[PDB]
């Protein structure tokens, strides 16, 4: 019974919208590019191993010029960019 | 599917209902927030208030003070806390002594006994919150270097 | 109105007590922020998920398929993962259980409009929970070893983290 | 102002007493811990480069407040803070700084109060009194011979201090 | 208030008391002028100040005269 | 310089606790009724 | 209305003589400090905790000089009260060492005292009629036994007179480095003052010399 | 006399509608009577439609009530409108028009206020009253 408003009860569809918007980017940024930004695999992939990668060095952040930042920069923004429109197409079309 | 509506059914106050402004989310924070939780004393309002502005007091004072690179930052950090909790305590006490009328009522925040004892509250939470994040950064490593202690 | 599992807390509002391993256990009253069957499906396939892994490191301790030791060699449990993503189980199974997964996802979208009970995927092609009553048995007896299992695979894969070794072989050579 | 307790009152004429006989036993364990070398490194100079520029006095040598006397003044710090606490939230029982302006004002005691020993405010009044006179005499005798204050306090008590 | 004061010059044309935006001025019975009306200020605590009935004023020097005196709430204008 | 104490006692009195007071005072006064 | 302990003050306000071992005794009037109705429940609560707590390390204090539990000499050697709290986390931490002792004691009593903490919120706002300090524990059924009605008057008794223990040993410690049943058997211990490392709030002991005395 | 049960015209809502004051001090009410629903302009700003028949709006100030009278006299012609000021305590004090007749027209029984009795350049100079409780009208 969550209230967007005062008055107007709506459901966000939080669960969907996050698991579909997740699939949705993932999936087709799983292509793999041979430029040295990605290493050979996709922005997805290449993303996660990142984030293996400085994990594996904790403490120490990201340097400037590590990947690091722009594969998480580009994976979040089309990341939310899917969340904005599967936010927009599940909760006003619903069919 | 309308998400802005006139503010408490009046379309002729100065507001809007907003998914910012009357939200449940919004409405829960608001509604347990000290200022307005309901049970409370305002003696108590205050402890809680000044508790959580005394204690994050302290750390721009010993972090950026012209003290910051000696030996006694903290102590120096501290006690610039401790003065500004006095000021604001001396503007509090100012701002009731101006703003209400003597009333017997004594349970809202709006009176001015409720507003001495929002006060006297305030003060002996923020001198306690100050003092316990001073403990914590003389005590801790981690929190006198931000985190670098770990590298 | 006191909890059963904390006696010293009041029960919370959303466990009724009908769910299966229901003790009012909720300190942090996750259950008022969070729909209860949200949590309840989470709670079964994360504990189910740990039941697999957790007899998976113990037979994996025991014997490993035909033509396994070609591929891994002397490694053992997390040291498996890395090594067959390069050779392709893992890509294998993460496609085919994120294919079982979207119709997991919308048995999730019939558990949140309340038409289908949290972890119920209509299951049972030997028929063991025929009776009403062994139902409620199995149900309690799933749950507990879920939960337990979580348990299980914690331990088990912070002591091959500690030691390298594994369960069984901690196990004996403790 | 005065409709809350403050000016010529017996508010706070038992208030400055009650700080004076707090001020002469100060005081007097002051010459008592300075005499006996109690203070430690009470000649050491504070440095500007640990304690910044507040330490400055600007005097002929060494331009620099004395360890004593920041140790002192710190001393008096922790009453200051005690005394804002107790301004702001007293106790409960406790005897306020302020009063409501409906306020019931004590009545003057005249030359003296009537006599009555023990923990009373009639004996709090007049030792409170006798320990603003005190100060007084003590400041003048201090300022009109030239003898430190303590030594003064030393000399009146006959020595017994140090 | 405001003070607003009407002299004998006015010509009762009624053009200050349609500019007024806060209802100050009114016509009243006269004999002094041809249209046998004078402008009046029974109003003047609503008076804002603006002096739109100074500009609508035709005759030379002002008939309607408004001079600002102790500011209200209602003078200043304020909606708070 | 002779009473050196007498500039770090009396320049912080002198340049926040009496314009505090004064101020305070002065918002008592001009905002009582 | 006067105070039973000291017959010539007047008795607290907040008092009701319903909470056991109350005796008048509040001169400071904490328990009006607040006017909340569960204030005074929270305060007896912290009570109770405070002496519990105090108890298990008083008989702690006076067990760990009886005997060690084995390899514990190994580890951190023959220090007695308050340095095995010191040098075990001089040994814990990723890096620094290999025991996790005192981070296991916090972890464990943290989730105990979380669980208190909302169990505290909700006898303070009054959702819940339990008593302050109970937490339900009682499996060997002491209170369907005889003489269970003045057990809760010898917990506070032995709670307060634990935290001034407590706080008696440990003040020892820090000046002759014995130990609770050293420092008791021998009497003039500023004869023979074992030497201890200094705390982890060693300027607490900066006045010893220079102020005080300074007899060991 | 006010009618409070008299309905609103249909408007969204604005944040420069009424503020504390509001509800503190005074408010303002101007009804009117509309031939059908139309969209007028908001004086805090914004569109809003009043209905057939008879309108009730709240306002803080009486110049926001003037202006909206003004603009439905010069834009839908409306003259029906009454302007109202009402008190915290509940009292409703009719303003406008007066006496029923607006001010522009005469009306028996109005008295002049504020009339002076010669021309504007016969005003006293300031140094005659200074000094003294005279009008510098004489
Ligand atoms: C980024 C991914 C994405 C995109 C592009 C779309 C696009 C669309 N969806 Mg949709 N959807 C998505 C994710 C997405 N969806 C997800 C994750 C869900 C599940 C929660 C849904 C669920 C959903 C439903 C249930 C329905 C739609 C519908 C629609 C269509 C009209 C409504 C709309 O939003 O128009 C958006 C309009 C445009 C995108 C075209 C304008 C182009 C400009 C430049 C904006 C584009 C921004 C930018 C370039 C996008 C970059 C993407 C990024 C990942 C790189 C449109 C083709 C409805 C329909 O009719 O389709 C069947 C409908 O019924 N969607
Ligand atoms: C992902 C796990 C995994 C991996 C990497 C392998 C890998 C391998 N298996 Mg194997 N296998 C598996 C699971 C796996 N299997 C499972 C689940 C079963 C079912 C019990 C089998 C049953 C099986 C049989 C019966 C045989 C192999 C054989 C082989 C080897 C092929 C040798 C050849 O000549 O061709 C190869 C290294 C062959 C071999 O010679 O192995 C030594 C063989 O005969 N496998
Ligand atoms: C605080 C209490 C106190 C104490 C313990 C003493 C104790 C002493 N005073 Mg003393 N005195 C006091 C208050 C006190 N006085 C006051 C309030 C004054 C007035 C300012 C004086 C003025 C005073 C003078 C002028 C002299 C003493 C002297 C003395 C010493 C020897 C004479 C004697 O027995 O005094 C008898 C008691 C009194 C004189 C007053 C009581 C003696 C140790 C004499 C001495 O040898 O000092 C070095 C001396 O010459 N006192
Ligand atoms: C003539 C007036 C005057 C005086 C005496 C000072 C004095 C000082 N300022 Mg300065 N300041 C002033 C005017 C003044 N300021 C003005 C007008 C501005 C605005 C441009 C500033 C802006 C300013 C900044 C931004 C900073 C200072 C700082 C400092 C401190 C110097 C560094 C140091 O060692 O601090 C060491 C500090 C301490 C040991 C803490 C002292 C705490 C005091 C004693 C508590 C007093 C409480 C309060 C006044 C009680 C009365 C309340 C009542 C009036 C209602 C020093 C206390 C620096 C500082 O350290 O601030 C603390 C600093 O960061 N000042
Ligand atoms: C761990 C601290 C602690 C706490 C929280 C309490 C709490 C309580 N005690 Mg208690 N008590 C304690 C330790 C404590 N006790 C110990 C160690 C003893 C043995 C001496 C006693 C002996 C005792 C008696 C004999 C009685 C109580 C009573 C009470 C209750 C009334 C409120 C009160 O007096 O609390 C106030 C005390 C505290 C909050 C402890 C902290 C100390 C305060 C905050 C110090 C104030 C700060 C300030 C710096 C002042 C210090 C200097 C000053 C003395 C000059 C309350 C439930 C009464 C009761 O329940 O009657 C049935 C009662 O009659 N207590
Ligand atoms: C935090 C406190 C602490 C610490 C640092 C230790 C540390 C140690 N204990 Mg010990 N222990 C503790 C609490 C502690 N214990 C408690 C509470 C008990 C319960 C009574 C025991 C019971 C115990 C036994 C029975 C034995 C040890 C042994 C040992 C040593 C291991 C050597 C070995 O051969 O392991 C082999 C032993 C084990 C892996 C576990 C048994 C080691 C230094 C052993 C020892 O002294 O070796 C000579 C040993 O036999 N401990
Ligand atoms: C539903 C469906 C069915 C299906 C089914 C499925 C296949 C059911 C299969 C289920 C199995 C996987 C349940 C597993 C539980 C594992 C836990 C409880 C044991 C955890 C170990 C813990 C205690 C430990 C560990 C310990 C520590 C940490 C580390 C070690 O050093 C030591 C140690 C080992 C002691 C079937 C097919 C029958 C048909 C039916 O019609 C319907
Ligand atoms: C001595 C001094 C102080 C003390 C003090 C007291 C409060 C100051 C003394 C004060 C009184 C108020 C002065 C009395 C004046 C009466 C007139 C002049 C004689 C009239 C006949 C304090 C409390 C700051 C402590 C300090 O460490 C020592
Ligand atoms: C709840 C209940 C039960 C429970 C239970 C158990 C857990 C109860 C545990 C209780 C503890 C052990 C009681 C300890 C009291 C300690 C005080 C009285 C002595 C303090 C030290 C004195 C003052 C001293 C010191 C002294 C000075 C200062 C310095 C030294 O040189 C000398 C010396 C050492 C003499 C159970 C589980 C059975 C079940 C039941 O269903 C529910
Ligand atoms: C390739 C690539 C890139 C990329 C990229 C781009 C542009 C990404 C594009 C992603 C898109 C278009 C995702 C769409 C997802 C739609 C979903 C999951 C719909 C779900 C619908 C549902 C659940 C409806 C359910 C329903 C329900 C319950 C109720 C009614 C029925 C129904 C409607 C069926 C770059 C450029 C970043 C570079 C990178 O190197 C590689
Ligand atoms: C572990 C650890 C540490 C630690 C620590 C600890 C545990 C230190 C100390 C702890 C505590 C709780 C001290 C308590 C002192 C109590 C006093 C003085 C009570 C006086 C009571 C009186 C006078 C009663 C009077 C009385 C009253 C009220 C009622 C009437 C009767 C009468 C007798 C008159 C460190 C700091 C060393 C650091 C290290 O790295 C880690
Ligand atoms: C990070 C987070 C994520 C992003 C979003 C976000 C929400 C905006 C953000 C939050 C940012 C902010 C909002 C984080 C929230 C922050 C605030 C500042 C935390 C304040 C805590 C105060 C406590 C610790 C002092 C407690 C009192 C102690 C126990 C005292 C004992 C004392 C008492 C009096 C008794 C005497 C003893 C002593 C010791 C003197």
């Amino acid at each position: 019974k969550f209230e967007v408003s005062d008055g107007t009860p709506y459901d966000l569809n939080v669960p969907l919208v996050g698991a579909a918007s997740f699939i949705g980017w993932v999936v087709p940024t799983l292509l793999p590019s041979q430029i040295p930004l990605y290493g050979g695999k996709g922005l997805s992939t290449a993303f996660f191993a990142s984030i293996g990668t400085n994990l594996a060095k904790f403490p120490a952040p990201p340097g400037m010029t590590d990947p690091f930042w722009l594969l998480c920069f580009i994976w979040h923004s089309g990341l939310f960019a899917t969340m904005i429109l599967g936010s927009i197409g599940y909760n006003g079309y619903a069919a | 599917s309308q998400f802005i509506k006139p503010y408490n059914d009046d379309p002729f106050v100065g507001n809007l209902a907003t998914p910012v402004s009357t939200s449940s989310f919004t409405k829960s924070l608001l509604s347990n927030l000290p200022a307005y939780r309901a049970g409370l004393s305002p003696l108590l309002r205050g402890v809680e208030i000044g508790l959580t502005h005394g204690y994050f007091l302290v750390g721009p004072f010993y972090k950026l003070g012209p003290l910051r690179n000696s030996d006694v930052a903290l102590l120096s950090g501290f006690f610039s806390a401790l003065g500004l909790i006095i000021i604001l305590v001396a503007c509090l006490t100012i701002y009731g002594v101006v703003s209400f009328e003597e009333t017997e009522a004594k349970d809202q925040l709006q009176t001015a006994k409720g507003w001495r004892q929002f006060t006297s509250g305030w003060l002996v939470g923020s001198v306690g919150g100050a003092s316990f994040a001073y403990i914590l950064i003389s005590n801790i490593p981690f929190l006198q270097t931000a985190g670098m202690s770990m590298l | 109105a006191m909890s059963d599992s904390v006696p010293f807390l009041k029960q919370p509002e959303a466990l009724d007590g009908s769910m299966a391993g229901d003790v009012g256990f909720d300190p942090l009253g996750f259950s008022s922020i969070g729909d209860i069957n949200f949590l309840r499906e989470a709670e079964l396939k994360h504990g189910r998920i740990a039941m697999l892994a957790a007899a998976g490191s113990i037979a994996q301790d025991i014997f490993t398929f035909p033509g396994v030791s070609k591929v891994v060699g002397t490694a053992k449990m997390t040291g498996v993962h890395d090594i067959l993503v390069k050779q392709g189980a893992m890509g294998q199974l993460l496609l085919w259980l994120s294919f079982l997964e979207v119709f997991g996802t919308i048995a999730l979208l019939e558990t949140l409009d309340g038409k289908r009970a949290p972890g119920d995927f209509k299951f049972d092609p030997l028929n063991f929970s025929k009776n009403p009553e062994t139902f409620k048995r199995y149900q309690l007896a799933e749950i507990k070893n879920g939960r337990l299992a979580m348990m299980g695979v914690g331990g088990m894969v912070h002591g091959y983290f500690i030691t390298g070794k594994g369960p069984l072989e901690l196990l004996g050579n403790f | 102002f005065g409709g809350r307790g403050l000016g010529v009152t017996v508010n706070a004429e038992r208030w400055n007493g009650r700080h004076a006989m707090f001020g002469i036993f100060a005081m007097v364990m002051t010459s008592y811990m300075k005499g006996h070398g109690l203070i430690p490194d009470a000649d050491k100079i504070l440095d500007v480069a640990q304690w910044g520029s507040l330490a400055s006095v600007w005097d002929g040598a060494g331009n620099g407040i004395s360890n004593e006397r920041a140790i002192i003044l710190i001393a008096h710090v922790h009453v200051l803070v005690v005394s804002v606490i107790a301004a702001v939230a007293p106790f409960g029982f406790q005897d306020t700084l302020v009063k409501e302006k409906g306020y019931t004002p004590e009545a003057p005691a005249g030359l003296i109060p009537p006599f009555k020993t023990g923990l009373t405010p009639e004996a709090e009044l007049i030792n409170g009194r006798l320990a603003m006179l005190g100060i007084i005499s003590i400041v003048t005798a201090s300022v009109f011979t030239g003898t430190p204050v303590v030594d003064t306090i030393n000399l009146g008590m006959g020595k017994i201090l140090y | 208030s405001h003070s607003v004061k009407v002299y004998d010059t006015c010509i009762g044309c009624t053009q200050c008391v349609r500019a007024c935006p806060c209802d100050v001025l009114e016509m009243v019975s006269w004999d002094g002028c041809k249209a046998g009306q004078i402008a009046s200020a029974p109003r003047t605590e609503d008076c804002i100040g603006c002096k739109r009935c100074e500009t609508a004023c035709p005759t030379d020097f002002l008939s309607v005269r408004v001079y600002l005196g102790g500011e209200t709430t209602r003078s200043m204008g304020l909606a708070y | 310089m002779t009473a050196a104490y007498l500039p770090s006692i009396l320049v912080p009195i002198i340049g926040l606790i009496f314009p505090g007071l004064v101020m305070a005072f002065a918002f008592i006064y001009i905002e009582q009724d | 209305a006067k105070s039973k302990a000291i017959p010539f003050l007047d008795a607290p306000p907040a008092l009701s003589e319903s909470m056991p071992g109350y005796v008048g005794f509040d001169p400071l009037w904490v328990s009006s400090m607040l006017p909340d109705a569960g204030y005074v429940k929270f305060l007896q609560e912290a009570e109770i905790k405070h002496g519990r707590v105090a108890m298990l390390a008083a008989a702690g204090a006076i067990v760990q000089d009886i005997f060690t539990f084995p390899g514990v000499t190994s580890v951190i050697g023959n220090v007695k009260m308050t340095s095995v709290h010191d040098t075990f986390l001089s040994m814990e931490g990723p890096g620094k060492g290999n025991q996790a002792a005192m981070h296991q004691l916090l972890l464990w009593l943290g989730i105990l005292e979380i669980a208190t903490s909302v169990a505290i919120i909700q006898s303070f706002k009054g959702e819940t009629n339990r008593a302050p300090g109970d937490f339900g524990f009682d499996p060997l059924g002491f209170s369907k036994k005889a003489g269970a009605e003045t057990m809760a008057l010898k917990e506070i008794k032995n709670g307060r007179l634990a935290m001034i223990g407590i706080g008696g040993m440990v003040h020892h410690y820090l000046l002759t480095g014995k130990g609770p049943l050293q420092f008791l058997g021998g009497i003039p211990n500023y004869k023979s003052c074992v030497s201890h490392p200094d705390s982890l709030l060693p300027w607490l002991i900066k006045p010893v010399g220079a102020v005080l005395p300074k007899i060991c | 006399t006010l009618n409070l049960q008299i309905p609103s015209p249909t408007f969204e809502g604005s944040t420069g509608g009424w503020l504390r004051a509001a509800e503190v001090e005074e408010k303002y009410a101007i009804t009117w009577t509309s031939p059908k629903e139309q969209v007028f302009e908001m004086p805090t700003g914004g569109a809003a439609i009043m209905r057939q028949g008879e309108n009730l709006l709240y306002l803080a100030r009486k110049e926001q009530c003037l202006a909206l009278a003004t603009q439905v006299k010069n834009s839908f012609k409306i003259t029906d409108y009454k302007v109202y000021r009402i008190f915290p305590s509940g009292e409703v004090q009719y303003l406008h028009p007066k006496d029923g007749v607006f001010p522009e027209k005469v009306n028996a029984g109005r008295v002049g206020v504020g009339n002076v009795s010669h021309s504007i350049g016969k005003n006293l100079n300031p140094a005659q009253i200074k000094f003294t409780s005279k009008s510098f009208n004489g």
